[PDB]
RNA sequence: UUCAUCUAGACAGCCGGACGGUGGCCAUGGAAGUCGGAAUCCGCUAAGGAGUGUGUAACAACUCACCGGCCGAAUGAACUA
């Protein structure tokens, strides 16, 4: 198999410690390199987002 | 309303006025009312009570141990 | 080997013998054990040169020798331990001392390496490698996080060269 | 097949009500991603997924077995049997249960945010004015006190300009630290600006009264320069009744200048008790803003 | 005249401390600039080190000591390369200290206690060491106050 | 049935015994033989910073608190139990919290310090009010108008329940702030102050009050008799 | 105020009967396993008895004279 | 029934103390006994947890663990029927 299935992030981190009134998260896992990079994901996903909205406004809407 | 705005409306206008003497003499009045519980709840539900009262014995036992 | 019989035993330690090494030059074995101890043996004589090695606060997880070539001739190679603990200490067996104790991960340290190129290289329970610099008091020049759980091993392309030091397969 | 039912429409109502991380707009994905850990949401919500499957296919197969039960106690036990795998099935589920209420309740109260209505965003350090400027221009009740992250969430207000509803967003504070450390209340507002076209007002205190200095505060815009492109951008001095712009040092005034030098901003003071000035400057904001979406749509 | 006194925790050298002071300082008028490079011209023998810093404001001026503090002299006589928030996190103190420098501390301390002895400050200080996780003598700061107890060790002064 | 149930608790301090009692009682009688001087003294509501500076300041001496009852057991009840001659007088002489001070040190000396000694203290109840306080009108501040309003930082939320009901002072909340319509008088200068008056006091911070440490009488080990020392006992 | 029904306490022969062959069966396999399991098989003096003292001086005599009197 | 406490003071109650190094170390925007992770020491004591809970953004404040003053004679716990 070319591929790994994805780590199980329970063993690390709960439930309990991402949310809730004992919830330890307080970075995020993977941050950003830069804002630049930041905007840049974020254009995209708006990009993407509006794209699809348009592609099922042709049908489902 | 957003956030946590009934935590916030506590800090700025407090309870009622009373909130504090009645959850004292409601838990004061906790014991005589699981004593009336014990012996008035009939069938499945009394049942249903003396087991949970069982598990919550074993498990403050457990705990002073 | 030879006879496939015994010949030494080396009973200094009081719980588990987690992880043994042979010093590259081939004159002293380290052994860390599971009573957060580390203790250095003779190998002719079978014993135990001066007290065990003290300090780390949980059990010992892996032992790494500092390289031949790089060791100035003269003086002994100095030996890094790693331990559940999260720290690395390293001590110099001339003197029985640490020098320095290296503490910048947050979770239990899976393995420490002394490279070739004056660098330690440790893994760790918190999905981050840490490359120190031993020539800078023991500074983290560098952490890498690329790893989404434990990091359990790690090795160098080199790693042969340095448990072998100086000898080769004719065992010159 | 009653006791399978029940189970499976308990399931049913957790998996409608919850939202679809992926599916929301970016800006709310991202927000709820910073909240709530949106591997764990979805984990949590295929477990309960999972859970319906698995107890549909226990009251099929039980069902089927109980066709052919030839006494009342073997078909007791045969019911007892499904009744059983179907609770430890459920008790398999009490962490994500949990985490779900948790959520529910949380996500419960976050206010409604339209990314593609009028939008005045305010940004700047902690203790500049943001949440004294929000209840001075809308009917926010924010906190205003004297210490850094009193607010800890985005909070919305709303006004009227020219017969238009706009809505106004104050973040909590933003700190000049790079990304990897840079924390979840900060990425609140960095999403927010990075995801929201509006037009943003960065607050800056001379006084340093917040804790800050002027250059700091020079220092984080343009830091957080790269953040607000295609959108309008403006800085507002606050707490002018304590110091002013003008009476300022040789070398701040070239810090304003570096400042002004970034196109196209401009450079408006205010002070929280000054209704005349907030009103103005909330005017040319909402100018500005009205003037780039319609040349947008113009196109 | 009225002096005012005001103690605060922050991190020796680093400039732009006073940030946390001002709710405190806000009423008065004091201006944070010149407070924070007073406080750091004032913790410039401590670098990385959080120490505690005492402010006597008077008319219209601003004074910054520093108040000596069992943990903060330990850290100090640990002798520790200084470290960077940005670079070193997480970081233990697993150094060792002498005896002597450890009297020294008891001595520089001894002003404040209520015990009788410098035997006794000496024991104080090896808690304090024990809590920040150093060693003493090569050996556990336990076993030291054990060895004080028993006799072995000889407090100088008496 | 039908009895009261104790709460239970899961702390680190358990209580003491006999053998605490017994370690104070063998204290006393060999300090008794290894000092000279031995007085007795009153020390009331003290806090304990003040008595550990008393402590401090009496270097070389012993100062034994605990059970007036033990002492004074210690020191022997009757002429038939006392541990030393003439000692019956100063084991009577306790009352309330009773320290034995045992020393080396001159009477003259003695004497003056403890004549020259004080501390400022909380006002007690069923004692003199020191002050007239009356909270101001408007936003209730912590330290209730004794330092300017601007200086103090205002009154904390929180404790508006207790101010309302067991300090019984008319309190409204007005935007997260204490508030009170009327200003209002709670002790008056010279005039007996009771525990609710007391607290009052104590939570507002007032201080105007002294501490003098009572002196009773002493015992000397060569003469065996009890001198009245009538200190600080007005 | 709707008062339920009562259940009846008058005597079934029926269930009697039944009753006494159920425990005539229970007593016969109680019997058969007190035989068949494997587990193996003097509170002094109270303590509020006032004579303890006596009590404890006389069994203490008897011991002593028991001791010799199988000796000589 | 068996263990414990008790006129060198029983169960309740009220009042006072409840300290010092110390805001112990790491971490946190902030975290000072009380969101967390590991040490959990020493002094002075009659006694006082590197803290049992409420509380604060952090402190503050209250509380109980423990000790003492007033009161003065029995009382508590665990079992069995
Ligand atoms: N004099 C003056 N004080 C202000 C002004 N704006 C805010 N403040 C003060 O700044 C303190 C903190 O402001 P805050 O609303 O929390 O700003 P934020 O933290 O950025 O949202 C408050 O105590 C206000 O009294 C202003 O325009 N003039
Ligand atoms: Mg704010």
């Amino acid at each position: 198999a070319d591929e790994s299935p994805k780590a199980r992030i329970l063993d690390t981190e709960s439930y309990a410690d991402a949310f809730g009134p004992k919830a330890q998260r307080k970075r995020p896992r993977l941050a950003a390199s830069n804002l630049e990079d930041l905007v840049k994901a974020t254009n995209e996903d708006i990009t993407k987002y509006e794209e699809k909205q348009v592609l099922d406004a042709t049908l489902g809407l | 309303p957003q956030n946590d705005y009934i935590e916030r409306h506590i800090k700025q206008h407090g309870k009622r006025l009373d909130h504090e003497e009645r959850k004292r003499k409601r838990e004061a009045r906790e014991s005589h009312k699981i004593s009336e519980r014990a012996q008035k709840l009939t069938g499945w539900k009394g049942k249903q009570f003396a087991k949970k009262r069982y598990a919550e014995k074993v498990s403050m036992r457990k705990k002073i141990k | 080997c030879d006879t496939q019989t015994p010949m030494h035993t080396l009973k200094g330690h009081y719980n588990w013998v987690l992880c043994v090494s042979w010093s590259p030059d081939g004159e002293v074995i380290a052994t860390g054990s599971m009573d957060n101890t580390i203790r250095l043996w003779d190998p002719k004589s079978g014993q135990c040169l001066g007290d065990a090695l003290r300090g780390h606060s949980k059990w010992i997880t892996s032992l790494s020798w500092e390289p031949i070539h790089l060791v100035k001739p003269g003086s002994k190679p100095r030996l890094a331990s790693s331990s559940k603990d999260g720290t690395i200490k390293i001590w110099d067996t001339v003197s029985r001392v640490c020098q320095y104790t290296m503490s910048g991960h947050t979770n239990s340290v899976s393995c420490v390496k002394w490279g070739g190129q004056g660098l330690l290289y440790s893994g760790s329970h918190d999905r981050t490698v840490r490359v120190w610099d031993i020539n800078s008091q023991g500074r983290c020049i560098n952490i890498l996080k690329s790893h989404a759980h434990w990091v359990n091993h790690l090795s160098l392309s080199t790693d042969y060269a340095l448990r072998i030091g100086a000898f080769d397969h004719t065992g010159k | 097949k009653y006791t399978g039912e029940g189970f499976v429409e308990k399931f049913e109502d957790i998996l409608k009500g919850f939202p679809n991380i992926n599916d929301v707009h970016p800006f709310h994905r991202d927000l709820m991603d910073t909240l709530y850990e949106k591997n764990h949401y979805k984990i949590s919500l295929a477990a309960i997924s999972r859970a319906k499957s698995l107890v549909e296919q226990v009251a099929r197969d039980y069902v089927r077995l109980l066709k052919f039960g030839q006494s009342l106690f073997q078909c007791k036990q045969l019911k007892r049997a499904a009744l059983g795998r179907m609770a430890t099935i459920v008790k398999k589920l009490r962490d994500p249960l949990a985490y779900l209420e948790q959520v529910r309740q949380h996500i419960g109260r976050l206010p409604s945010i339209d990314p593609n209505t009028r939008t005045l965003l305010i940004c700047g350090y902690p203790n500049v004015g943001k949440s004294s400027f929000l209840r001075c221009i809308t009917k926010s009740d924010v906190d205003v006190q004297p210490y850094a992250f009193t607010t800890k969430s985005l909070y919305v207000g709303h006004f009227d300009y020219k017969y238009l509803r706009f809505q106004a967003i104050d973040t909590p504070g933003i700190l000049d630290r790079p990304t990897e450390e840079m924390n979840n209340i900060e990425m609140q507002s960095i999403y927010a600006i990075a995801h929201l076209r509006s037009c943003v007002l960065y607050f800056m205190d001379l006084s340093e009264q917040c804790g800050f200095t002027i250059e700091a505060q020079v220092k984080l815009f343009h830091s957080i320069k790269p953040l607000f492109a295609n959108k309008s951008v403006m800085v507002v001095i606050n707490k002018t009744d304590i110091i002013r712009p003008e009476d300022l040092d040789e070398e701040r005034a070239q810090l304003l200048e570096s400042v002004k030098e970034v196109p196209g901003v401009e450079i408006m003071t205010s002070s929280c008790q000054l209704e005349e000035n907030v009103m103005e400057v909330r005017n040319k904001a909402c100018e500005k803003l009205l003037a780039s979406r319609i040349e947008n749509k113009l196109k | 005249n009225e002096v005012k006194y005001l103690y605060l925790r922050a991190v020796g050298g680093e400039v732009g401390a006073s940030a946390a002071l001002a709710p405190k300082i806000g009423p008065l008028g004091l201006s944070p600039k010149k407070v924070g490079e007073d406080i750091a011209k004032a913790t410039k023998e401590f670098k990385g080190i959080k120490v505690t810093v005492q402010l006597k404001i008077q008319n219209r001026q601003a004074a910054a000591s520093v108040v000596p503090s069992a943990s903060s002299l330990v850290i100090t006589a640990l002798k520790e390369p200084p470290r960077d928030r940005k670079k070193d996190k997480n970081v233990k103190h697993s150094g060792n200290i002498q005896l002597d420098e450890i009297i020294e501390i008891a001595r520089q301390m001894r002003d404040k206690s209520f015990g009788r002895t410098l035997a006794s400050v000496t024991k104080e200080i090896l808690g304090t060491a024990q809590s920040v996780g150093c060693r003493v003598d090569f050996k556990n700061p336990h076993d030291i106050i054990e060895g004080i107890n028993a006799g072995e060790i000889e407090i100088p002064e008496n | 049935r039908s009895k009261r149930s104790k709460l239970v608790t899961l702390a680190q301090t358990d209580k003491k015994g006999r053998e605490n009692k017994e370690r104070i009682f063998d204290e006393v009688r060999e300090a008794l033989d290894t000092y000279r001087y031995v007085w007795v003294l009153h020390l009331d509501d003290v806090r304990t910073p003040v008595l550990q500076e008393i402590r401090t300041s009496w270097a070389g001496s012993k100062l034994i608190m605990g059970k007036r009852k033990v002492l004074q057991k210690a020191l022997g009840e009757k002429r038939e139990e006392e541990y030393k001659e003439n000692l019956y007088q100063l084991s009577k002489l306790c009352s309330g919290v009773t320290g034995l001070l045992f020393t080396d040190e001159d009477v003259n000396t003695v004497k003056e310090y403890f004549k020259s000694y004080v501390r400022s203290d909380y006002s007690r109840p069923n004692t003199k009010a020191p002050l007239t306080f009356t909270i101001p009108e408007g936003i209730v501040y912590s330290r209730g108008g004794q330092i300017p309003a601007e200086e103090d930082v205002p009154m904390i939320h929180s404790l508006e329940p207790t101010m309302r009901n067991k300090f019984e002072i008319p309190t409204k909340i007005k935007a997260g702030k204490i508030t009170i319509d009327s200003p209002y008088l709670v002790c008056t200068e010279g005039e007996k102050l009771d525990v609710r008056q007391a607290l009052i006091l104590k939570q507002f911070g007032i201080a105007a009050s002294e501490f003098k440490v009572k002196v009773s009488a002493y015992y000397d080990n060569d003469s065996s008799t009890v001198e009245s020392t009538n200190i600080n006992m007005e | 105020m709707r008062v339920r029904k009562r259940q009846s306490r008058r005597t079934s022969t029926k269930l009697k009967e039944g009753i006494k062959k159920k425990a005539s069966a229970h007593r016969k396999k109680e019997k058969k396993m007190a035989k068949k399991d494997v587990t193996w098989r003097d509170p002094g003096i109270p303590s509020n008895f006032p004579y303890k003292a006596k009590i404890l001086e006389e069994i203490e005599a008897k011991k002593m004279k028991d001791l010799e009197e199988r000796e000589l």
